[PDB]
């Protein structure tokens, strides 16, 4: 209406954050599923929308075949994929796509044809008058103020750690585990599960996490604070169940976390939290180095538990040389740091002297994005 | 006047601060380039090094274009269909970088470099579009 009014739309593997460029946060977060209708033997009808999408698809459950679209922040189904978006404007926002500029975001080593596609459906479907494809971690350094330095992203299926030149991605030295959130909850259970607190499964997975959220906190020294647990009560904190018992964990609190830093104890064979940041670090150039280790950001979900910053400060600079800085930047609103980054940069003019416009998508077609976006 | 007009395109912009046309094949040498700025300075050494055989050491070093120090983001230089490699100057203390992208074609090496606060993509597309026009033409 009264402006230009650019979207961003951050797409999480789970949770879809849409907004108009330039606010204080996602002015709609939901989940990124699409419900496809049924109940088999084929019937006497169904009905409306052959496909249902976001919070409404999220009651149906039973009627519709719930999928998940996107997988460790890599698009999985193009179809549904379109749904989620469509959903974003026509529901959500409730804005003609046809009339706002909008930044799509994306995830460190998309494959190419996935950008590609992701382009040419902006363009031809939504008809978009312009759009830009951004990396999550680059806008999440954004939104602490950073042009250079390292981001540490752990969500929930994968973390990533991109070191960051001047607001360009470094592809070569972008690294990544297979350790997020899931399994801290996989983790737990089974942890929890010890003094058979048997959660397992009859919605019961869903408490494990909400203790992993709300009780789990990192430990600066692993063995002291395992020696203080075995000492015993003011690290021993009690959690209550919907209906029933009010349970107790102590060892639990800092041990789940504790596999980030300590993937054995998971059972896999895989470089920590830690060394994954410093091992991205020396792929880079020896110039930059110094600027990356007093600059490691933290972004995602995962990085929300107290004290990993500690033992994140402490663990890199026993691996690194003395010559610089090591400096954890671990920003307050880490959960929403993407969205926030994308917020910022589709607000400046400069956006404008930035994108691909559709002008350009019809003299070049997809392949545009190999070419403007880095 | 000859591949002064290709140079002459490239800058006419008000984007760019820089260009040149460089042939790698075997004897290395500047084609044409904007005067008194640091691509008409490139060396065969230089050149020798950005048509290499490996393409993992400049990461970590670097590589100089004319003696200016820069950083490699992306490189697809030797990879078809893209043909480009991108770079960012390496400033000291506050001085502005800029965004250079060096795209190849049969006999050339087309090098463009951003003013202040050009984004890469910018530079890329433009000085991927001029290669193309040489790379059609048996260039
Ligand atoms: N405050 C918190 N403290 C600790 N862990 C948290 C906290 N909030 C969320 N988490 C956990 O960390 C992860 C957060 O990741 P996020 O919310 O970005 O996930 P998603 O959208 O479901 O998926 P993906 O990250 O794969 O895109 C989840 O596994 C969640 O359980
Ligand atoms: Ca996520």
């Amino acid at each position: 209406d009264d402006d230009i009014a650019a979207l961003v739309v951050d797409n999480g593997s789970g949770m879809c954050k849409a907004g108009f460029a330039g606010d204080d946060a996602p002015r709609a977060v939901f989940p990124s599923i699409v419900g496809r209708p049924r109940h088999q033997g084929v019937m006497v009808g169904m009905g409306q929308k052959d496909s249902y999408v976001g919070d409404e698809a999220q009651s149906k459950r039973g009627i519709l075949t719930l999928k998940y679209p996107i997988e460790h922040g890599i698009v999985t189904n193009w179809d549904d994929m379109e749904k989620i978006w469509h959903h974003t404007f026509y529901n959500e926002l409730r804005v003609a796509p046809e009339e706002h500029p909008v930044l799509l975001t994306e995830a460190p080593l998309n494959p190419k044809a996935n950008r590609e596609k992701m382009t040419q459906i902006m363009f031809e479907t939504f008809n978009t008058p312009a759009m830009y494809v951004a990396i999550q971690a680059v806008l999440s350094l954004y939104a602490s103020g950073r042009t250079t330095g390292i981001v540490m992203d752990s969500g929930d299926g994968v973390t990533h750690t991109v070191p960051i030149y001047e607001g360009y991605a470094l592809p070569h030295a972008i690294l990544r585990l297979d350790l997020a959130g899931r399994d801290l909850t996989d983790y737990l259970m089974k942890i929890l599960t010890e003094r058979g607190y048997s959660f397992t499964t009859t919605a019961e997975r869903e408490i494990v996490r909400d203790i992993k959220e709300k009780l789990c906190y990192v430990a600066l020294d692993f063995e002291q604070e395992m020696a203080t647990a075995a000492s015993s009560s003011s690290l021993e904190k009690s959690y209550e169940l919907p209906d029933g018992q009010v349970i107790t964990i102590g060892n639990e609190r800092f041990r789940c976390p504790e596999a980030l830093f300590q993937p054995s104890f998971l059972g896999m064979e895989s470089c920590g939290i830690h060394e994954t940041t410093f091992n991205s670090i020396m792929k880079c150039d020896v110039d930059i180095r110094k600027d990356l280790y007093a600059n490691t950001v933290l972004s995602g979900g995962t990085t929300m538990y107290p004290g990993i910053a500690d033992r994140m400060q402490k663990e890199i600079t026993a691996l690194a040389p003395s010559t610089m800085k090591i400096k954890i930047i671990a920003p307050p609103e880490r959960k929403y740091s993407v969205w926030i980054g994308g917020s910022i940069l589709a607000s400046l003019s400069t956006f404008q002297q930035m994108w691909i416009s559709k002008q350009e998508y019809d003299e070049s077609g997809p392949s545009i994005v190999h070419r403007k976006c880095f | 006047a000859g591949w002064n007009a290709y140079i002459d395109n490239l800058m006419a912009d008000g984007t760019c601060q820089d260009a040149a046309i460089v042939g790698y094949k075997d004897s290395p040498s500047v084609w044409a380039a904007v005067p008194g700025k640091t691509f008409v300075n490139i060396t065969p050494a230089e050149v020798g090094i950005l048509v290499g055989k490996d393409r993992s050491s400049f990461f970590v070093n670097g590589l100089t274009l004319g003696g200016q120090k820069c950083s490699v983001i992306r490189d697809s230089l030797l990879q078809d269909g893209e043909f480009t490699m991108d770079l960012r100057t390496k400033s000291t203390g506050g001085a502005p970088t800029f965004n250079i992208t060096v795209t190849m074609t049969a006999k050339t090496l087309v090098l463009l470099m951003g003013k202040e606060g050009v984004h890469g993509g910018m530079i890329n597309k433009k000085c991927y579009e001029m290669a193309s026009h040489l790379r059609r033409s048996q260039y």
